[PDB]
């Protein structure tokens, strides 16, 4: 040809690492030979040759992807499916793993007849190689073909998938069960009876437990099949096995899918036959079940019988639920604290106090911040099912013992919901053991904290007034701002640079423009360095009266400070408001 | 337990990373390459013991889960 002794020598390259480039760019040499000559010498040629190393084949099957043009078309594609069928059975994975991609991705570019003329053909080569390999790479192209053959050549295919399900080596064996899902689909029903759900169950109970795990992953789909009339005929015993099964890992499966299965089911299968199962799941012996079992609760209960619901989680989960609280597993808590106050809207008022409150309550004191994290966080709801006074006579304490917690998350998480409970409580029981509690927090350790507890002034201002600041907040603030230890005067300054923010003109002007102005003296520059910032900050709320007055004058002198920063930002100041 | 002799230094070990070592998992893979010379076949759990193969024929991932069992298996075999 032309580059038939151009390549070669561009491959037989000393080096491995050009070998790269070279295929990488195997479509241009495509190109370069006609459609009548990319499959003259070009295929034959990357046949009974190269050997390289895996990257440079999956280099090779890659490219060999885009293609079904660059040889033709639809007419012509079949030309391409002896130079995989050869890559499609090297033994590193990655790279026959694209060599099916690629077979799978050509095979739509074929015809009916072309199909059941090769493709099929070689889909029975790979299936019975010798080399377990061939026949796991080939597990996943009877989906493609078999839809758009001959009812003569499906009878084949199906009988091929079979042998597959069944072969000696469970790698292949997990590849057909891994693939029974959606070779199922393509099947039809009369089929899918009789022969999918047979390798569905063989599967379902293979003697290796890391195959009968990949059947149940099947059962969704299968189940997603067939009208519910067959269902307890078919899926029901095994999925029945499922959830009992001896290994874990299978129980795992069922448990972690339940809610899928659920909607795959049906809604009375879900009280004959689930609701028991998911009980002994969330009884399970293995807590990497019991927790995944736990997270499915609420969804599961929500998704039950319009009627029956009320009763069966009354009934049935409610008292796993209160079992798993006190879990062994610091997980399995966790899991469950984070679902379980979505079970209100859907149980009752009373209910919820009588039965839910406790676990609540047993959870925001559990030794586990995942945990008291997890509660804290759908409190805001509850309160909509039991009534706010019921919540001040409950949870209020925990909350406050909360707000005082250890760990700063916590602290936080008690912090960010703080506004929305005011709210709630109203500003006249706020006013009393609420508002001391949100002023602590402006000295916490951890800035986060600190920072956070500020926004929540303005939060809980804008929630209750102006005025409320003035009388309430505003003073406990401006009298921070003696304390002697430096760092807190400054925290001081940082609530005047918010609450200005929500006090309008009037009020920032004469409570606090005043006691920023003053520490602009203060003896330690940093409270200085942020009087500064902050005259910076309250300075579009003022006037431009007031400012030229107190704010400019008793500002310029900052410039001329020592610290370089106090000056760096002093008259960065004046750079806004022109002066 | 992990016997120093089925596998020294987990993570390590089970992927080439303990220089010159003398654990089975160790010992055993080299006989898996070694054997895998003169043989162009693949390899599999029956005829190889090696910690591979093992994984491979249960489809069990690399942690010392695994490595649990295989010793289980190992060791019953080494003892009739
Ligand atoms: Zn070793
Ligand atoms: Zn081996």
């Amino acid at each position: 040809l032309y580059p038939i002794a151009v390549l070669i020598d561009e491959l037989r390259n000393e080096d491995v690492q050009l070998r790269l480039n070279s295929i990488k760019k195997l479509s241009t040499i495509a190109l370069a030979l006609g459609v009548e000559r990319t499959r003259s010498e070009l295929l034959p040629f990357l046949t009974d040759t190269i050997y390289d190393e895996d990257e440079v084949l999956l280099a090779l099957a890659e490219q060999l992807g885009t293609f079904t043009t660059l040889v033709g078309g639809p007419e012509y594609v079949h030309c391409l499916l002896p130079p995989l069928e050869s890559l499609a059975t090297v033994e590193e994975t990655v790279v026959r793993d694209k060599a099916v991609e690629s077979l799978r991705a050509i095979s739509h570019e074929h015809s009916p007849s072309d199909l059941e003329a090769h493709f099929v053909p070689l889909v029975k080569r790979l299936a019975g190689g010798d080399w377990f390999t061939s026949r796991t790479s080939a597990c996943g192209l009877f989906s493609v073909c078999y839809p758009r053959v001959s009812s003569a050549v499906k009878a084949e295919l199906r009988q091929y998938f079979r042998n597959l399900c069944s072969d000696d080596t469970p790698m292949v064996r997990r590849a057909a069960a891994s693939k029974l899902g959606e070779f199922a689909k393509v099947l039809e029903l009369d089929n899918v009876k009789s022969e999918i759900i047979p390798m569905f169950s063989n599967l379902a109970s293979d003697e290796q437990d890391s195959v009968r795990l990949l059947a149940v992953e099947a059962c969704v789909n299968i189940a997603q099949l067939l009208p519910q009339e067959d269902l307890e005929a078919l899926v029901m015993p095994t999925l029945r096995q499922a959830a009992e099964d001896k290994s874990w890992r299978v129980r795992y499966m069922v448990a972690d899918k339940f809610t899928e299965l659920q909607k795959a089911v049906g809604p009375e299968i879900t009280k004959t036959d689930l609701v028991p199962a998911f009980q002994n799941l969330m009884k399970d012996c293995e807590a990497e079940v019991r927790a995944a079992a736990s997270h499915k609760v609420k969804e599961f209960c929500e998704n039950l019988s319009a009627d029956c619901r009320e009763n069966v989680i009354m009934s049935q989960i409610l008292p796993c639920i209160k079992e798993l609280v006190s879990d062994a597993n610091q997980h399995v808590k966790s899991a469950l604290a984070s679902v379980i106050m979505g079970l209100s809207p859907i149980l009752g008022k009373d209910n919820t106090i009588e039965h839910l409150l406790p676990l609540f309550l047993a959870q925001l004191k559990d030794e586990c911040p995942e945990v008291r994290l997890n509660i804290i966080s759908n409190l805001d709801c509850v309160n909509e099912v039991i009534g706010i006074r019921q919540l001040s006579q409950s949870l209020l304490p925990a909350i406050v013992e909360l707000a005082e917690d250890a760990k700063w998350r916590v602290r936080l998480a008690i912090i960010e919901y703080m506004p929305l409970l005011a709210g709630q409580l109203g500003v006249e029981f706020f006013d009393e053991k609420l508002n001391s509690l949100c002023m602590a927090w402006l000295v916490d350790h951890v800035y986060a904290i600190r920072e956070a507890a500020t926004s929540n002034l303005k939060k809980l201002v804008e929630k209750f007034g102006k005025e409320w600041a003035h009388a309430t907040i505003i003073p406990k603030v401006l009298a921070m701002s003696g304390d002697p230890n430096y760092l807190h005067r400054m925290t001081t300054l940082f609530c005047i640079n918010v609450l200005s923010e929500v006090c309008g003109q009037d009020i920032t002007t004469k409570h606090m423009l005043p006691t920023v102005l003053r520490m602009a003296g203060d003896p330690v520059a940093n409270v200085r360095f942020n009087v500064a910032k902050s005259l910076q900050k309250i300075g579009p709320i003022l006037d431009n009266s007031t400012l030229q007055s107190e704010v400019k004058p008793i500002l310029e002198k900052l410039t001329q400070d020592q610290d370089v920063d106090v000056k760096y930002f002093a008259q960065e100041a004046l750079t806004v408001l022109s002066l | 337990g992990v016997d120093a002799m089925y596998c020294k230094q987990w993570p390590e070990c089970a992927k080439k990373m303990s220089a010159n070592c003398i654990c089975l998992l160790c010992l055993l893979r080299m006989k898996h390459e070694n054997r895998k010379l003169y043989r162009k076949d693949p390899l599999v759990w029956v005829d190889c013991y090696c910690f591979d193969c093992f994984r491979m024929w249960f489809g069990l991932d690399l942690c010392e889960g695994t490595l649990l069992l295989w010793c289980d298996i190992i060791g019953q075999t080494t003892y009739r």
